[PDB]
């Protein structure tokens, strides 16, 4: 049987605008200002758009509910016996794997974490930087695990968890992951096209300054065979439609992880 | 005397439409504003005509 | 006796600029390929 | 140099995100949590904290939560699927109508 | 060292850190680095999750260093040398070279940054910056000058040198005084003292040596 | 050593002196004072310059 996952692209939009003035004083100050400007609405919603793929991906993977110490949808950590409460999460990390290999039949690729979630997973050891290493970590892992996989880091979402999925291409059309991105630039006349998303410049008609913003489109679809617990037996599948689709997948899975309160 | 016309699209139109159908999504509108007015004209003198 | 109580600072030297920003971190996370179409549909 | 939020937070720091469903002026009707006003939710409504908006999944979000602290018992809320973060994209008519708010970039 | 010791900030957990510090006994051998190991891994995701930068270094005290090193995933081995400039204890499994303090009176743990992005874009906790421009040097790495006098009655020699420095505090570092202002005095440690997102202080608790 | 609040040890329960002290310390009442001179303190023309040693 084939089946079909079909989503729409949604919009994200950014305005800044800067004051003659101000865009003056940022060159007198030492500032490219025009290329400032073009970097802050482009890294604010890089950012957003990292934000939005780390909290999707925490709504949409399945939850590893275990009956012996995981049925809360977390794990209880604590400081003693130290290198356990490292080596117990190390565990669910590896169990997790698991679950996605045997119900999905992809390998998990990833591992992601909260900062504190990462650290405590760190603690116990079993995980290296290795610098020499550092070429499939892309820049971007904490380090990775004995199991193969990178460990990154998420530090955005106020959850502290652990999610454990995958990321694969084999080739042409077959590319499968937990939650695909895709953007949508067909159409749009870009300067180096791997920006995604474009700019636009007005200027006001009473007050003259200048005024800027960006425009980025994508789909930030569910995979294929995922289907909510409503229909459980569709056709046409809506890949977005978190209200649904959430907590229900087998790319990714996920397991909340309970520390004490840091001190503030 | 004047006659005049506004048309006022979206970028998310323009973008789609080129992606989808190809059409540039500005000149086939722009085309309709002036096609419209220039039409309405040659009406104005058959009409006035007719009046006469 | 000329000292730095008389003498004053035109201009302070910069010596470096910091920009806080996110690591961040998805290429890792999502499997991508592009779409050319206000609509996808990924078959399974 | 900080690169700031709407509300003049670092955008590294809040965990929010402004352009989009969540919107900037859109946070001015959407109800923050209260002892009380988690009681009051149901499917579909949206909520805040720290800025960050919430949507409920299942009606009476925290009616099986017995956490004390609002915000863990949200962390809970969206570890149970009670409540799921709501950042997305917006549908593309949020921003067509002219009758528009794109959220402010700041630095 | 100094500088740094009282610009961090202090870790402090319900869990095992409270008061500013960690209670290390011998009790259960390895436990006693473990549970410091794990000190340093959260200090690091601390400072990555509040300051965006990557902690890239790691120092303590020489007895702190010492308990640390008895948990294993601490490793010198010369081959990997490369990585420690000649100066590091060790390095670390989490990727951090392990350096020792070995002099200020405090048995502790700090983790902390430094990072050069290219030419202006130089971050870390303490900036250092020395003032050398308008002096004529001999070796212009040397930093500071030297000068000779002769005393007046006796005839003997008498040579010192002057050194001068910024040591400033890292941007996004403020007192809790102000909290936020358009102009942050970058020393005056007497009130940016304890205020770092870029370095991260946790003291330890250990036994007296017998003297 | 410099008071960075006042009445330091007000606190700190601890009874001998030096680890009350890197108590002060970690909790921020004293901060080390290794510190830097201002410019002038050299240039008084009355000025007492450390000596090194042998």
């Amino acid at each position: 049987q084939i089946n079909k996952w079909q989503t729409a692209v949604k919009s994200r939009k950014l305005k800044t605008g800067i004051t003659v003035e101000l865009a003056q004083d940022l060159e007198a100050n030492g500032f490219d200002a025009p290329n400032f400007l073009e970097d802050l609405l482009a890294t604010e919603m890089a950012d957003e758009i990292n934000k939005d793929i780390l909290q999707s991906l925490i709504t949409v993977s399945k939850r590893y509910k275990v009956t012996g110490i995981t049925d809360s949808g977390f794990i209880d950590l604590s400081y003693a016996s130290a290198p356990e409460a490292g080596r117990s999460l190390y565990r669910m990390v590896c169990e997790m794997v698991s679950h996605i290999q045997k119900e999905s039949t992809y390998t998990a690729t990833f591992c992601v974490a909260s900062a504190r979630a990462a650290a405590i997973l760190a603690a116990s050891g079993w995980l290296k930087h290795k610098p020499e290493d550092d070429k499939y970590l892309s820049q971007n892992a904490y380090g990775f695990l004995a199991n193969g996989l990178p460990l990154y880091c998420d530090t955005n979402s106020p959850l502290d968890y652990v999610i454990v999925g995958v990321v694969e291409n084999i080739g042409e059309k077959e590319i499968v992951g937990s939650i695909f991105y895709a953007p949508y630039t067909e159409g749009l006349d870009l300067d180096d096209p791997e920006h995604v998303g474009a700019f636009k410049v007005v200027v006001d008609p009473e007050s003259l300054q200048p005024s800027i913003g960006l425009l980025v489109r994508y789909a930030l679809s569910a995979n294929p065979y995922t289907v909510a617990k409503d229909e459980k037996e569709a056709r046409i599948i809506d890949g977005g439609d978190m209200d649904k689709m959430a907590g229900r997948s087998d790319l990714s899975v996920l397991l909340g992880v309970k520390l004490p309160k840091i001190i503030i | 005397k004047s006659r005049q016309l506004k048309a006022a699209y979206s970028i998310e139109l323009a973008q789609d439409l080129r992606a989808v159908h190809g059409m540039d999504a500005d000149a086939e509108l722009s085309g309709i504003l002036a096609t419209e007015i220039m039409l309405e004209i040659n009406r104005e003198v058959v009409d006035w005509i007719n009046y006469s | 006796s000329t000292t730095t109580n008389s003498n004053s600072i035109g201009r302070p030297n910069l010596v470096a600029l910091t920009r806080a920003t996110t690591k961040l971190i998805y290429s890792d996370i999502v499997a991508t390929q592009r779409t050319n179409q206000p609509v996808a549909a990924f078959y399974g | 140099i900080k690169y700031l939020n709407p509300d003049n937070e670092f955008t590294f720091k809040t965990g929010a995100t402004y352009a989009g469903e969540a919107g900037y002026v859109d946070r001015e009707q959407i109800t923050e949590l209260t002892e009380e006003s988690k009681l009051t939710l149901n499917k579909g409504d949206l909520f805040k904290y720290n800025n960050i908006v919430y949507k409920v999944l299942e009606d009476t979000p925290f009616a099986t939560i017995e956490e004390s602290d609002l915000e863990l018992a949200l962390q809970i809320a969206i570890v149970l699927l009670k409540v799921r973060l709501f950042s997305d994209a917006a549908s593309t008519s949020k921003f067509e109508s002219s009758d528009s708010e794109i959220a402010d970039a700041r630095f």
